């Protein structure tokens, strides 16, 4: 042969390629519908506590949910979307991770940050938009980010995430940090013309990532048969040079062994690899949407859980009332805290304020000095 | 024969007029094969086809090359960019080549039956990205006509003139107003000249220059004016951005002698730089104040500042007053 | 499994696809380096003629690469690329095409039209940017054009083509055409966000459309070892479930072969098809690189040509000639024509002249009839 | 310790200084490894290491988004676009993340350490696609800063202050000047403010403003016009474009009374608009002629009409006649 681009032996034959669609790439999965382990060869190590936690904020997210939802369908917040179906998708793969790494996601993966303890105080601040928001109102809700729990603050333009991921993954790589970096992304988000870039740079720059697409069905109205006609996404990583699976994305523990090797061989090889957890999206895909015009994890897990004598109807009882009180707590003390100072909107768009950027600033000043009254200046800080 | 119409009305009549007339005429984007996110293309799919009216993946940059593509075939290609914050991933597919086709292949091939629509300006909270007014991004680009419709009756006119320009078109939508106040709009194909600014209210103080939903505030801003301090302004909706309106504006400045552009869009490098500047250069002698521009700030769209943000009626009467006052 | 996202079975076994790129997709070719055909099921009909007009395009294109270089050399033109070494690449295609397809280029095939007959004028013509120049001397060198031989306007902007030819291709497929897209590019085009677009749209709208990658090892100076990791290019088609091959560039047969078989079925199927044509660019990435600083199709046919006695030494010196005085002929008709009126430079902005742009035309002839001393008004028309 | 250098000897200088002083900072694009298509980073990736200089793929938007990345670390990430042409796919990336990463996320994230540095302008015949003034596209976009330099030793300085500045910067370097006129550059780091016009021949009849190659051709405008008509311009080099020294320049007409703005780039929506209309607000009262303005034609940039196209000497002198003789 000896062609630069490709190593492979000749053919006499003519023969095109077909894609392989009909038995595409198994889905991994390590207990059935009934939280009963298959293959005991795949049981993970997991102590009764982690395997708690891992419940307990799948449920702590859905409890959120729905008083945020509602909360929506009330006019207190003007946006959220749900994670219904999808809980064990964010805690299977946060847990597999060191808490040092680094997280850059899509929008549908609050679980992540549920995982990694974020305050229920935070998360409704940032969609109150009032004075605790780190965020300081200025994006709509569900956009969440901490810089202490390493989750990279995140955007609505869909894939944007991906390339910027890699490159942050490059930049680990160099400073031999032992962390490793994980990307979320919809099967939709995939298309996008930036997946392509981070899929391939991440393979050509050897990086320590993980792609982790939330495969749900559902891209909005898009069923996926109009997204793509491959295998899927888990299909794609191979043609880059990526290491990739499929699992069952309403399996904990497949989620979770995915993830925990990926960050091994990542983090040793400077290997990116994908996951692609299958799935469905319950919800509308945002408050917004009706998606009933155009179209389970946490049960799972708890039968793992009465299997072993893990929990009870008393325990799950209690844990309602609990969870429900705690984000209803956190819920009212967001809900009477007023919106940040309005010169805020002008801060953080540069380091330093430009000075006629200032002469705005203070411009504004001038002008509420005179019309405030029309303006609901109660409502925000000082 | 007349019907009521919403903003969104009127695009799904005229995107129905156009199917309906041109057997070549295509509509898709993202989410639009069942009504859209707006409900612009509603029902369409079902009264003419799967191959007329259907998803794409969700690629932007794609889209448009795809939409570049149909055009070239002298198809009529009507692409959909769900929000206009979302047509940068097809910045360059839209400056590089669609408004580059004809001129570099010397009138061999071009994308002039290519049209795009998109969801534009602020609505509740869009926040940073439901809510940009990208128009003066690409007034900065030759070969691509860029126009913003003020209410269903202008949209409807305007969006088939658009359609049936021969020069890709970017048709940008106020989405505050797809369910704003209704009105009569024929129920029949119609037009409205592109490039063609249009005064409905003339004044004698000072010239009023804005367009989209803004239209609606410098309208307001008048009725304040003279009741508040007896000063006739002639209100202007520019409409066509790109291959704009000049002799329409510096003449009314010309009998005016004052002007205050305002636009949600951002001051620095907004349209209403290039308007000041034009005029300022052919009404020079005309002007007895020197020209306002009454627009959003130097800052991203902000979630919860938006009241703060945007240059509503009492930003610009004040300006008018200091103006004025001159 | 039940997923919407994708049809396969489950597995018990936690197992990451790795990439084959050791022994990748096989390289189809028909005859060796000696113009021997290896495995006779695969020699192509082809008379004695058509086979011929392969070899003197090949050739009649190398003799005018090299007399066009040259000329970049002395200042003659301004810039010129080469396409030394993938001449088989442009009329093995081009042959298996039907001549009103519709050809999309990224700027290295100009064989696809000396085979489609283009006039040697007319390729000088743009070049030089004189009269005769349909373009108008409005781009550069070797942005060829034609609309009577279906060859859409090449542009600058790597890899934007591929996207419009698809949609392209899809309008086709709506007229019941008959008629099928070829859309070229080179292997580092392929990186492009662009890419990843057209091969998705392609296989999702279901169009009849050829992908035919020149996979020339290189990009100016990026070895492609630098732009992926995965077995190439052919490797991706099957991700976006697009019927691929890979081709030996330097055969004019497997080339040809592979072309044919895919227009049969593109334009019977409406279904995509990759074809990565494996090569080597012989000469610099263009007039205006020095390939030594980072770093045969026409010798094989040749055989063929004497082992079936199609052609002999006598009969190829003459054909040196008659190529070269025919080129040179129009070289020098195409120097001593004059270059467009500058009045040119504002038509074709839009269909119509604006008012304002015609008063930008107007002041630039009042300028130069107070100016025109400092302006080359000579070299142009009128 | 001097050395006289290239434009694009400078810029290898410049970011020698980086990665040396830097062990953070990282060079990479398309072609970059080798030394670049113009030879800006040669040697370089044998001084530092194939990790700190490399080749990225074909990919602008996957380049910029990467830079991004790298930048969040808080390592500096020096991004290359081998033409500010081909910068486009990457538009959205600059846009709606880059220019808003630290205000979206409160300051808890930024790509503040990232610089992306462009070949930029005409040459002798790019044609539409390495001739391109991408410059006022960026200028309509808070939180970016876009710096062009106008020889040698300001490019270094320039350079070196962008690649240190805690804020995205878009460094257009001018393809014309790389092997033009070389000069004494300091071999050693230095800066020059970002957000400052040069004054560099104070004048007292008439204010030039330019930038990039054409600085020198309101030089030379200059020469003429006094030599010519005897008239003292004050010719002014902007440098930094988005957050633009606004009073050097009004001061500058202020004791001139007239101005004259030129650029390469298109008139419509280029960026002389942004400077004309904000004179016209702040010096209204000293402006004796209306504000003039030297642009390349609304056209993509011809290949053999390129002599005819730009805002060549001539074209601002006679602009300059008629205004004076206003
Ligand atoms: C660049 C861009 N284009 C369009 C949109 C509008 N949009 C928001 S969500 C969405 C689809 C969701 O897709 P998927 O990746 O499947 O995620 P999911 O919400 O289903 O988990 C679209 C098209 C966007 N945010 N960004
Ligand atoms: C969008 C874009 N970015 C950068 C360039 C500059 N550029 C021109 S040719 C080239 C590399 C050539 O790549 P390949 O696809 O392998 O084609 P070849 O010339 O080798 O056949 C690059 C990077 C461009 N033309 N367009
Ligand atoms: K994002
Ligand atoms: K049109
Ligand atoms: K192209
Ligand atoms: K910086
Ligand atoms: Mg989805
Ligand atoms: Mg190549």
């Amino acid at each position: 042969p000896q062609f630069p681009g490709a190593s492979a032996e000749f053919i006499d034959k003519l023969e095109f390629i077909q894609p392989n669609v009909i038995s595409g790439i198994p889905i991994y999965r390590v207990m059935d519908r009934q939280g009963q382990i298959i293959n005991p060869s795949e049981d993970p190590h997991l102590p009764k506590e982690k395997v708690l936690k891992l419940y307990k904020s799948m449920t702590l997210l859905n409890t959120m949910d729905r008083i945020l939802y509602e909360s929506q369908r009330q006019g207190r917040i003007s946006f959220y979307m749900t994670n219904y179906g999808e809980e064990g998708t964010h805690v299977g793969s946060a847990a597999a991770l060191d808490n040092t790494d680094l997280v850059f996601g899509q929008y549908r993966e609050a679980g992540v940050l549920m995982y990694r303890d974020y305050p229920l105080e935070l998360f409704m601040a940032q969609c109150y938009g009032n004075i605790s928001d780190l965020g300081k109102g200025r994006q709509m809700p569900v956009h969440y980010g901490c810089k202490e729990r390493h989750f990279v603050t995140i955007s609505s333009p869909l894939a944007t995430q991906i390339p910027q991921a890699v490159g942050a993954a490059y930049a680990a790589k160099r400073a031999n940090a032992n962390r490793v970096v994980i990307c979320y992304f919809g099967e939709g988000a995939a298309s996008e013309g930036d997946a392509h870039a981070g899929f391939n740079f991440a393979a050509t720059l050897e990086c320590p990532i993980i792609f982790f697409c939330r495969n749900n069905g559902y891209a909005i109205s898009t069923p996926t048969s109009e997204q793509y006609r491959g295998d899927g996404i888990a299909a794609r990583g191979p043609g880059y040079g990526i290491m990739s699976i499929r699992v069952d994305g309403n399996d904990v523990f497949a989620v979770y062994n995915a993830t925990k090797e990926a960050r091994r061989r990542a983090v040793a090889e400077n290997q990116p690899f994908l996951i692609e957890a299958m799935t469905y999206r319950i919800g509308h895909h945002s408050t917004s949407d009706d998606s009933s015009a155009y179209r389970h994890p946490i049960s799972r897990l708890r039968h793992y859980l009465l299997s072993q004598g893990w929990w009870d109807e008393e325990q799950e009882k209690a844990w309602r009332k609990q969870s429900r009180r705690k984000v209803m707590e956190a819920f009212e003390q967001a809900e009477r805290k007023p919106k940040p100072n309005p010169n805020l909107l002008f801060s953080d768009v540069y380091q330093e304020m430009p000075a006629q950027l200032r002469k705005q600033q203070e411009s504004l000043a001038r002008h509420l000095q005179t019309y405030g009254e029309h303006y609901p200046l109660d409502h925000f800080d000082k | 024969q007349t019907q009521k119409m919403n903003l969104f009305q009127s695009v799904t009549s005229a995107l129905d007029n156009s199917l309906a007339k041109d057997p070549t005429a295509v509509i898709f984007g993202e989410d639009v094969a069942f009504g859209g996110v707006f409900r612009c293309t509603v029902g369409l799919r079902d009264k003419y086809g799967k191959d007329r009216v259907f998803n794409t993946p969700l690629c932007e940059q794609g889209i448009v090359g795809f939409g570049i593509g149909i055009a070239v075939t002298g198809a009529t290609a009507i692409a959909e960019i769900q929000f206009a914050d979302y047509i940068f991933p097809a910045f360059d597919q839209i400056v590089n080549e669609a408004a580059k086709y004809r001129y570099r292949s010397g009138d061999l091939f071009n994308c002039g039956s290519l049209t795009i629509r998109s969801p534009w300006g602020c609505v509740g909270h869009g926040a940073l990205y439901h809510s940009q007014s990208p128009e003066a991004f690409f007034a900065h680009c030759p070969g691509i006509k860029v126009v913003i419709p003020r209410s269903p009756f202008q949209a409807k006119g305007l969006l088939l003139s658009c359609i049936e320009d021969k020069n890709p078109c970017i048709f940008f939508e106020p989405k505050i107003l797809y369910r704003a106040a209704a009105e009569e709009v024929p129920i029949e194909p119609y037009n409205i000249p592109l490039s063609q600014a249009e005064v409905i209210q003339e004044g004698s103080d000072v010239t009023l220059v804005a367009w989209g939903t803004q239209v609606h505030v410098i309208r307001e801003v008048a009725s304040m004016a003279k009741e508040k301090l007896g000063v006739s302004c002639e209100v202007i909706d520019l409409r066509t951005i790109i291959p704009w309106d000049v002799d329409t504006i510096c003449k009314s400045v010309i009998k005016t002698g004052r002007l205050l552009i305002s636009h949600e869009a951002p001051l620095t490098g907004g349209f209403a730089s290039e308007i000041s500047s034009t005029v300022q250069e052919e009404c020079f002698l005309n002007l007895e104040a020197p020209i306002s521009r009454v627009c959003g700030y130097d800052t991203p769209f902000p979630h919860i500042f938006e009241p703060f943000y945007i240059p509503d009626k009492w930003k610009c009467y004040d300006a008018l007053r200091k103006m004025i006052n001159y």
